[PDB]
């Protein structure tokens, strides 16, 4: 990211999750498939 | 409340806690959290049936006594022998009421009454037991269904590896045992 | 009917709307608590240093940072309890897709009201969603039975 | 001509010089609070071959600062009079205007009796009337003065049914003087309109003094639209003269995109609007909240002292012609007496007086035993 | 004497009128005969103007009692809740409803069977995780 | 070294639409965010590092 | 109050305001925790009913 996010440059920073959506989608198309099948 | 218990109704201590900022606004919310969830505790646990039964005024189950459980209407609230006991059992110190220690609380400390008055509870329970003996344990998944009581006890007794037969032969001894443990 | 049901109602999701809107009060709260005298003189440090001589100046500010980890401490110490309740969360979560969904239950009133058949999993910003599968009684006639 | 009416949205300023936008700010600071009567003080005197005595200047108690509104064409109204007796013997304000100047002074005004007018107050065949002046009889003992751009300035409308309000804020306190000011256009047909409007700082001077009242001077040798009845007790009427009182009051305003202030709501008015102070939030949802808290305020203050008469001797004490020596100190016993402890300062001339338990400015409230 | 103070109000995008509730204070004395330049807050125009009604768990002002049984939206203590709809809209301060009235039949020689069903599906949202954050 | 701002920052310059007779900018968490020209009588505009 | 003037007052009485403060926080900061205690002993109840 380059209004109150932008304000937070105290100190307070928030990190990312490990896993992206598109992951999480894939293990639920997975487990989808595989309950179907 | 933090202005009366901190200051005692001095203007220059409130004027000198203001000073502090928001430090107060979080005590006042977290304490207001907890009593909404102690609100929704009891709503969970008991408020469970969608209408309220009422057991039939002809009380035979085939020698099962259920008048320790059922609620008596002799008293002036609707609360079993047992439920009774258990009242008595156990003092609350100040509870909700309306208005030597709980006078000297001057000082901004209060306690609220809770939403559930303990009729409505024992209302759900007479529900829930009358649901539980008249139609078993089908009323769980949609409106209640009628079976008699021995049946039911009998597929219980099917439903442990035990031949149903076995309570239908011993109905008369297994009844006296279940008066006689409740007792 | 279930995406018309989550359509039409904004509400359902209230569980997930919760979480995040609970962090975002108490950053912003942390940030607004900068703002504060603390029982100083001011409460910003270049004017007090400008305007005072070290000796006592550097007294004064002792009181800004005695605040400031107070307000500091305060935050770490409720998202413990937070992250232990989302932990508590989790776990449930998590036994449920183990039980549920990878086969049939026999517990009441656990996957679902009334008998359980299936369920299937959808996922939802910082959550999961379920979709069980039930069965119910519909017609009722008495009889005589021995 | 005296009644009341109904002030709905105005009295509101600034609260300071700093730009802010698009936010929700909350000031304590002294305002007009919302919703409060404001007096109609009307003048009646025209024509020359008849008339009546006028008495068209009240006096008004000026509680703390206070807001002004009137409605004319440039210059009917000019100047305002401070002070606490208006005599000889006391100080008194001049803050008056002239035609692009403005006349500030505090002095020892003795005599202000009545304008120079010169009887004719018909305005309607000649509108010839300048310099009545008669400002002040004499000054007797002061200097300071303010002659500087003036205050008010006269606005142009054409076509008609474009009439200005003008509302001046007064603030009295710390010993400086503050005037916000501000022209509302458009009073084509409400006296009092409904709206918002916001007024802006113009200058700072450090008066002082302990002014308690306040005069008008309202030119009265050229007057017009002067109806007359003997209206009272919180009637209608038109007398173009408001006059309003500030108290202090917590609003909580609604700055804009752009910087100026659109809405504000009063916190101290309304459980509904004290819970939408609380929220920090113009709209409310539906429930139950806990606002704050209601005390019992106090009717009178007694005190309960025990009687004696006589005085406490801390002359024997101080005013000695012997002292013994330190090894052998001399232990005296006061009692059974009132003590004054602001007297021993003129027994003599020490000033080290270093005091450890109490301070030494309240001893006077405190009762011991020996 | 002091207590604490509520307000009852419907949404502000729906109705303009709101009630107080006095915490736990018996409403005989002062709260109902409140003068001004005596109380604490501003406000004192409610002061009783009728329809007081005395709650075990304080004293509600601004609201009309009327004895029913509803499902109640707003609560308030010792089964008294508050809900805004008609009986010329105003507040009303009913008595809570468990529910529906129902009684069962019972019989040692009667049986109950179902002869049909019906498939339904229902769901289920748990949180997982929270947002991370470093200072 | 203002006038009694002593900041730090990238100021560059502010093209947002400012009332004639104030200097102070200021945001949701009132921090400073605009500085007055004392020569041009321009709005600045702070911005952190 | 009635002891000390202000100047040394506002100094005196600042030493009360934070400790009562740091006495009140405790008590939330506890239920806090046995709220969370009753909540889990609430939900095992209603999985056993
Ligand atoms: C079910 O049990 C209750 C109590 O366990 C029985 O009531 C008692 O009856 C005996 C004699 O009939 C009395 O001496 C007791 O005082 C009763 N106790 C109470 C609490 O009522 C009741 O009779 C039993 N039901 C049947 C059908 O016998
Ligand atoms: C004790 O002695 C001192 C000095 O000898 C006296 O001080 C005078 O106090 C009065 C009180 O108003 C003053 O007006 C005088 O100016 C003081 N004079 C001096 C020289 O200090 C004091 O009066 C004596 N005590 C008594 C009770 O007479
Ligand atoms: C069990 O319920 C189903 C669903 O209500 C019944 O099927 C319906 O039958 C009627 C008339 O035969 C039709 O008009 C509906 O369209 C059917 N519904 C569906 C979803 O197809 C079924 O008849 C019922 N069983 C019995 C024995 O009556
Ligand atoms: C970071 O740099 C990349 C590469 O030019 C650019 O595409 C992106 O917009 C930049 N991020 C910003 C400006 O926030
Ligand atoms: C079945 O129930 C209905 C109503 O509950 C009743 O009228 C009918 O008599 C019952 N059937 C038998 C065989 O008792
Ligand atoms: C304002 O006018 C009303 C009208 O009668 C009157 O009751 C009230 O005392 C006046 N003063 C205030 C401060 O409301
Ligand atoms: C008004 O201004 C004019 C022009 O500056 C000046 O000559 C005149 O003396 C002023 N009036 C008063 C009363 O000072
Ligand atoms: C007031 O003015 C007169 C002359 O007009 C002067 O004699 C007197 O000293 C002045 N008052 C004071 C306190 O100086
Ligand atoms: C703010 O200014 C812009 C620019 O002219 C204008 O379009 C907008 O309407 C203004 N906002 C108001 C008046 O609330
Ligand atoms: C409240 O006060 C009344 C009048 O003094 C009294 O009769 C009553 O017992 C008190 N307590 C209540 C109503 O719970
Ligand atoms: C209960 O309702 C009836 C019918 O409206 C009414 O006559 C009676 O006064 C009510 N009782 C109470 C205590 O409000
Ligand atoms: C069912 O209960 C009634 C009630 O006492 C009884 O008369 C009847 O004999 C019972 N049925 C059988 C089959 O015993």
């Amino acid at each position: 990211k380059q209004l109150i996010c932008a304000q937070k440059f105290n100190g307070l920073t928030v990190l990312p999750p490990l896993l992206t959506d598109e992951m999480i989608a894939q293990y639920t198309s997975a487990l989808l498939a595989g309950t179907i099948t | 409340d933090c202005t009366m218990y901190i200051c005692g109704d001095s203007t220059e201590c409130s004027n000198l806690l203001l000073q502090y900022g928001s430090f107060c606004t979080q005590l006042k919310r977290a304490l207001t959290g907890i009593a909404v969830e102690q609100d929704k505790n009891t709503q969970e646990v008991f408020a469970q049936v969608k209408q309220i039964y009422k057991t039939p005024p002809i009380k035979y189950f085939g020698g099962f006594n259920f008048s320790q459980i059922l609620p008596d209407p002799s008293k002036p609230s609707k609360r079993s022998p047992i439920e009774d006991l258990l009242f008595n059992k156990v003092t609350l110190a100040d509870a909700g009421f309306i208005k030597l220690i709980c006078a000297q609380k001057f000082n901004g400390l209060t306690v609220l009454p809770p939403l559930l008055t303990d009729e409505m509870i024992a209302q759900y329970t007479s529900a829930l037991l009358a649901g539980t003996i008249t139609s078993g344990w089908t009323f769980g998944a949609g409106p209640a269904l009628q079976i008699p009581f021995p049946m039911q006890m009998a597929y219980r007794f099917n439903g442990i590896g035990v031949t149903q037969n076995v309570l239908y032969e011993n109905q008369k001894l297994i009844a006296n045992q279940f008066n006689s443990a409740i007792g | 009917k279930i995406q018309d049901s989550l359509s039409s109602t904004p509400s359902a999701l209230g569980k997930l709307q919760d979480v995040v809107n609970h962090n975002a009060q108490a950053l912003n709260t942390l940030v607004k608590q900068l703002s504060s005298k603390f029982g100083a003189i001011s409460s910003v440090l270049n004017d007090i240093l400008s305007r005072l001589d070290p000796p006592e100046a550097e007294v004064q500010i002792d009181r800004l940072i005695t605040g400031r980890l107070q307000s500091l401490q305060t935050y770490v110490t409720q998202q413990l309890i937070r992250a232990a309740e989302i932990r508590a969360s989790a776990n449930l979560a998590a036994t449920k897709m183990s039980e549920c969904v990878l086969g049939q239950s026999k517990r009441v009133d656990f996957c679902g009201k009334g008998y359980h058949l299936m369920s299937f999993p959808q996922s939802a910003p910082h959550g999961v969603v379920f979709l069980h599968v039930t069965y119910v009684p519909a017609q009722e006639k008495n009889f005589t039975t021995a | 001509t005296q009644s009341y009416t109904n002030s709905f949205t105005r009295g509101v300023y600034y609260p300071d010089k700093v730009f802010r936008s698009s936010v929700l700010h909350s000031t304590q600071d002294l305002f007009l609070p919302f919703f409060s009567n404001v007096t109609w003080f009307h003048a009646i005197h025209v024509s020359g071959t008849n008339g009546t005595k006028r008495f068209d200047n009240p006096v008004l108690p000026f509680n703390d600062g206070v807001y002004f509104a009137s409605t004319e064409k440039s210059n009917i109204i000019r100047g305002w009079i401070f002070g606490t007796t208006l005599d000889s013997k006391t100080q008194s304000l001049l803050i008056v205007n002239n035609a692009t100047n403005v006349v500030i002074k505090v002095c020892e005004f003795q005599f202000c009796n009545d304008p120079f007018l010169d009887v004719y107050y018909h305005k309607n065949n000649k509108s010839w009337m300048e310099s009545e002046f008669r400002v002040y009889s004499s000054a007797n003992n002061c200097t300071f003065e303010y002659v500087s751009q003036p205050f008010l300035m006269d606005l142009e409308g054409k076509q008609g049914n474009f009439k200005n309000l003008r509302e001046f804020v007064f603030k009295n306190i710390d010993g400086y003087f503050k005037i916000y000011s501000k022209h509302t256009p458009i009073n084509l047909g409400r006296d009092l309109p409904q709206g918002f409007s916001a007024l802006e700082p113009l200058v700072d001077l450090p008066i002082g003094i302990n002014i308690t009242r306040f005069q008008t001077l309202l030119a009265l040798h050229r007057s017009y639209l002067t109806p007359g009845d003997s209206s009272s007790g919180w009637t209608a009427g038109a007398a173009a003269y408001y006059v309003g009182y500030l108290q202090p009051r917590t609003f909580l305003l609604k700055y804009n995109e752009n910087g100026t202030i659109t809405d504000a709501v009063d916190c101290a008015l309304d459980p509904l609007s004290e819970t939408k102070c609380t929220l920090k939030s113009f709209t409310v949802e539906k429930g139950i909240y806990q606002t704050s808290n209601f005390r019992v305020q106090p009717t009178e203050s007694i005190v309960r002292f025990p009687n004696i008469t006589n005085l406490c001797p801390f002359d024997e004490v101080f005013n000695a012609t012997r002292f013994a020596s330190v090894y052998a100190w001399n232990r005296k016993r006061i009692s059974n007496c009132v003590a004054d402890y602001s007297v021993l300062y003129n027994f003599a001339p020490f000033f080290a007086f270093k005091c450890y338990g109490v301070s030494p400015t309240k001893l006077n409230d405190l009762c011991f035993t020996n | 004497s002091f207590g604490g103070v509520s307000v009852i109000t419907p949404g502000t995008n729906t109705s303009n009128q709101v009630a107080v509730l006095y915490q736990g204070v018996n409403c005989t004395e002062v709260p109902v005969a409140i003068h001004a330049d005596q109380l604490t807050p501003t406000w004192r125009v409610y002061s009783t103007g009728s329809n007081v009604f005395q709650t075990r768990a304080g004293c509600l002002i601004g609201a009309e009692y009327v004895n029913n049984s509803y499902e109640c939206d707003i609560p308030i203590g010792a089964g008294i809740c508050a809900s805004y709809q008609t009986q010329s809209q105003s507040i009303i301060a009913y008595t809570m409803s468990l529910g529906a009235e129902n009684s069962v039949a019972y019989s040692n020689n009667s049986i109950a069977i179902p002869t049909n069903f019906t498939i339904s599906v229902t769901t289920e949202i748990l949180p997982v995780s929270m947002t991370k954050t470093s200072v | 070294n203002f006038n009694g701002l002593t900041g730090t920052g990238v100021l560059t310059e502010s093209n947002k639409k400012f009332l004639p007779f104030q200097q102070f900018g200021r945001d949701i968490a009132d921090t400073t965010d605009a500085v007055r020209d004392p020569q041009t009588l321009e709005i600045l505009d702070i911005t952190p590092c």
